[PDB]
RNA sequence: GUGACCGAUAGUGAACCAGUACCGUGAGGGAAAGGUGAAAAGCACCCCGGAAGGGGAGUGAAAGAGAUCCUGAAACCGUGUGCCUACAAGUAGUCAGAGCCCGUUAACGGGUGAUGGCGUGCCUUUUGUAGAAUGAACCGGCGAGUUACGAUCUCGUGCAA
RNA sequence: UGUUCUUCGAACAGUGGUAGGAGAGCGUUCUAAGGGCUGUGAAGCCAGACCGGAAGGACUGGUGGAGCGCUUAGAAGUGAG
RNA sequence: CUCAACGAGAGACUCGGUGAAAUUAUAGUACCUGUGAAGAUGCAGGUUACCCGCGACAGGACGGAAAGACCCCGUGGAGC
């Protein structure tokens, strides 16, 4: 996937 | 019995630190860099002791072929004339300092010249 | 906008090297002195060519 | 042990998601709360040899003393009053001036109650000697009786 | 132990003249007399080369078909900077920095070389300034 | 030679270090009006420790303070007072309270 | 001045000079003497055949020592290998008088 | 009453107004923090300063001993000074090396060093790391092959079918 | 360091090294033995151009103001990047 | 937007007062082409570059922040 989601 | 152990690393850490005096920066300050700097000032030191035996070697071959072209033979044409005029183990830095006494290496020049024709 | 590495002290003095301010315009005062920043009132004496105008 | 120190099971932060070290435990060994996984732990330092060893060591020690001349024996050792000044002045008489022993066979209280404000001076039984004591001394005054005793017991 | 001269260098000055020689041959040992090749006090670290001058820098020459193929390149920090020109229009214009490339290239890279590279003096043929130096000339070793 | 040390006041040194590099080295008679004029508020307190060197040259060896120069005029460090500034999402970032110790020396030129 | 080998490397010496030569015993205090002196110098004559007779180089003992001490430390850049040691390298100081032709 | 038990990051969490301060609605979690001097004899008095804080003068064996106060390291911050630095591309060292400045546990002396040659940190994990793979901002302290009971082997001692 | 001879010892050969195996040592705390330094100055701290093959150890000068070291052994809360 | 141009206020800029944080092996920390754990500020060859700042931009430092969430393995777990 590699979605760059960080939070 | 519990051992504490608070002075015989703080001796060697200043051991560490004053064998890496007038270093750049936090290498002759802080102990971690200091020591890093120390082994490989030991590894240069072993490299360079053996490099210097032969860079000096070369510098004199450099000069001997300088004085043996103001004479009007090469370097090789003198060494092999110094090895058939005799067996002469004249080592090469006090024929380098025959030149600082000229004309004694011009002697010798001139016996490597009798008996190469 | 992170510092890859840190400041030694050496750079962090020369980048210091022009923080520093300099020394005020100041003169005599006539009246008493001293002494008078230029184009001042006097803080001492009130006055200013050359009448005590406070 | 790191079980016995007062201080809760909880871990202070959760595994993942900061920027720390894990540290499951509030006083895990690496922490100022202590500390030791072996340390030092209530034990028996005894052991036994055999018993020829033994008797093998106190005649051997007695002989070696033997042979260096520092026995010195005084019969039944005849003491009139309670006095610790009589005892010094035997033991001046004898040219003892180090460290002693005195072997007596039946115990006697005068003996016992004298030499023991002396630093250097054990009294001891005949059957309660060891090797400590004489290698510690240097110096034994042993009487006939003592002899004659631990000559059938050892 | 052995000698190592340092401020006691006695350096003399040069004429070599190029008009029948190439870019090239006489690079090279201009090169050596400007390190002090030629001298037995020559000390690595100290430059106790001596001072050349070049005349007839308009009159070299080299063989083959390089007046036409031989390429200089002066490429700049800017994209596309690459620019060039060839041998025949070096010699045509000005061949002084043609044969102080030339010695450039065959310099040892650093302060020394640097240094070592002040003592050349290239000059369209030919007369030079320098008269007052009093300069001996140099013939070449081939 | 007379000295006078501030010793813990509130002042950050770095901050007195800008006023007393340029005050160093001059003569006194032209060193107070330095610091009416300038004015860089850890002057007041540099004034201080200048009118109480100069004064502990007259009164306790008697320097005749016309004569007098600026000799030493280091900088040093106290103790931090340590203070905690709330930022947001509950940071809780640290305040250093700095603290300098101001030490004037004067003597003879 | 007189070409020596006596280390075994080649020195070049003076009359009333101190140098410095690998550890010969020589009994210190004793006279030494060099006998496989090449290239007598003064009159310039040439050598060849090389130990020549009548080439005698004397010299007078004054210390044994030990030089600087070095303190050779080599270890490889990774896979845990240090090597530490001193060096204490054995000398002879020798006054070189009276050279023979 | 005794420790081949600890000595203030150790030893009880707690040598100190400690289950205290603080955190949590609550159950609960839970610190940091010892040392003037033998005796306060704890700086009378003078000067600067609003005060704090200094400089003299006193007490004291010591005041650099003056209220987190015995000794006081390093990271860090400064002030002076000897030698080099504004044509130079450097894991910052090493070998060679002139000049300048000093004299040591006098020893082929110490400090700084223009310039040349060589030279891509330490650890981990890897077939292979200068690695643009991991870890460390720096300094100081603490921090991981122990102990109980059995078994086997080597060595030593005692007695020996 | 290993082998031979063994006439103080000599000759010859060997001595890069990860995982690992074997051997010899240096330091820290406490205890037993004697012996010995200490306010005419201990431990600790700071500096030095000293010594040893290494871990390390001494000697001077300053600070410090009361304990420490040596020996042959023995135990370990036994050495930090 | 074609296609952007002015004007007002707050920050940014200067001065006075006070004053952090993420990060950080040391660092005197250029470019091109190659080489190399196969994409170099530090390696090789060459080309450039006096020393120290201030205001801006963000191409690189495989930037920082979270022991990748995807994929696989664990004779790991949990929910259905």
């Amino acid at each position: 996937a590699a979605a760059a989601a960080a939070a | 019995p519990r051992v504490k152990g608070g002075t015989v690393t703080r001796k060697r850490r200043k051991k560490v630190l004053k064998l890496a005096k007038g270093y750049f920066g936090s290498k002759h300050t802080l102990y971690k860099v200091a020591n890093q700097q120390v082994m490989k000032s030991g590894n240069y030191a072993f490299r360079d002791r053996r490099q210097k035996k032969r860079d000096f070697r070369k510098l004199w071959i450099t000069r001997i072929n300088a004085a043996a072209r103001m004479n009007g033979l090469s370097y090789s044409r003198l060494m092999h004339g110094l090895k058939l005029s005799g067996i002469e183990v004249n080592r090469k830095m006090l024929a380098d300092l025959a030149v600082n006494d000229l004309t004694a290496f011009n002697q010798l020049a001139d016996a490597a010249k009798a008996q190469l024709n | 906008a992170v510092p890859f590495r840190r400041t030694s002290k050496m750079k962090k003095r020369l980048r210091r090297t022009h923080f520093k301010l300099n020394v005020p315009g100041m003169t005599e005062c006539p009246s008493c002195g001293e002494m008078k920043l230029s184009h001042r009132v006097c803080k001492a004496c009130g006055s200013y060519n050359g009448k005590d105008i406070n | 042990n790191r079980s016995e120190v007062r201080g809760g099971g909880r871990k202070p932060w959760r595994q993942k998601g900061t920027g720390r070290a894990r540290q499951g435990s509030i006083r895990s060994p690496q922490w100022r709360g202590g500390g030791v996984v072996f340390g030092p732990t209530p034990r028996s330092y005894s052991y036994k040899l055999p018993k020829k060893v033994r008797r093998l060591a106190i005649k051997s020690v007695l002989s070696s003393k033997v042979i260096d001349n520092n026995i010195i024996v005084l019969e039944d050792l005849t003491l009139d009053t309670a006095k610790t000044k009589e005892m010094a002045a035997i033991l001046k008489g004898l040219s003892v001036e180090k460290k002693a022993l005195i072997v007596t066979a039946d115990a006697n209280e005068a003996v016992a109650l004298s030499a023991r404000n002396i630093p250097g001076v054990t009294v001891v039984e005949a059957n309660g000697i060891n090797v400590l004591d004489v290698v510690n001394h240097e110096k034994l005054l042993i009487t006939k009786a003592a002899v004659e005793k631990v000559e059938e017991v050892l | 132990t052995p000698m190592a001269n340092a401020s006691t260098i006695e350096r003399k000055w040069l004429v070599v003249d190029a008009a029948g020689k190439t870019l090239g041959r006489l690079s090279s040992e201009v090169a050596a007399i400007l390190r002090g090749k030629h001298k037995p006090t020559y000390t690595p670290h100290v430059d106790t080369g001596d001072h050349v001058i070049i005349i007839n820098a308009e009159k070299i020459e080299l063989t083959g078909k390089k007046l036409t193929d031989k390429i200089y390149y002066r490429h700049t920090q800017h994209p596309g900077g690459l620019k060039s020109r060839t041998a025949l229009e070096m010699r045509t214009n000005y061949p002084e920095k043609m044969l102080e490339l030339a010695i450039k290239g065959m310099l040892p890279k650093g302060s020394l070389g640097r240094q070592m590279f002040k003592k050349l003096n290239v000059y369209r043929g030919s007369e030079h300034p320098h008269e007052a130096q009093k300069p001996e000339v140099y013939e070449l070793r081939g | 030679q007379a000295k006078a040390v501030a010793r813990t006041v509130r002042i950050a040194p770095r901050k007195a270090r800008l006023v007393m590099d340029l005050i160093r080295g001059k003569q006194v008679g032209e060193a107070v009006s330095i610091l009416n004029l300038t004015p860089r508020a850890a002057s007041p307190i540099i004034e201080k420790v200048l009118k109480s060197a100069i004064a502990n040259a007259e009164h306790n060896y008697e320097m005749d303070a016309n004569n007098l120069v600026i000799s030493q005029a280091f900088v040093d460090e106290g103790p931090t007072l340590k203070r905690f500034r709330p930022r947001a999402m509950g940071r809780a970032s640290q305040i250093n309270k700095r603290t300098s110790h101001i030490t004037i020396v004067v003597s003879e030129k | 001045y007189a070409i020596i080998k006596t280390g075994g490397k080649q020195i070049k010496v003076e009359e009333g000079q101190t140098v410095y030569i690998e550890k010969l015993a020589a009994e210190a205090g004793e006279t030494v003497t060099f006998e496989d002196v090449l290239f007598v110098g003064g009159d310039n004559v040439k050598v060849g055949n090389p130990t020549v007779e009548g080439a005698t180089v004397t010299a007078k003992v004054e210390k044994q020592g030990r030089a600087k001490k070095i303190t050779v430390f080599r270890y490889k850049p990774k896979k845990n290998v240090h090597k530490k040691q001193g060096h204490r390298q054995p000398y002879t100081k020798v006054t070189i008088e009276k050279i023979n032709a």
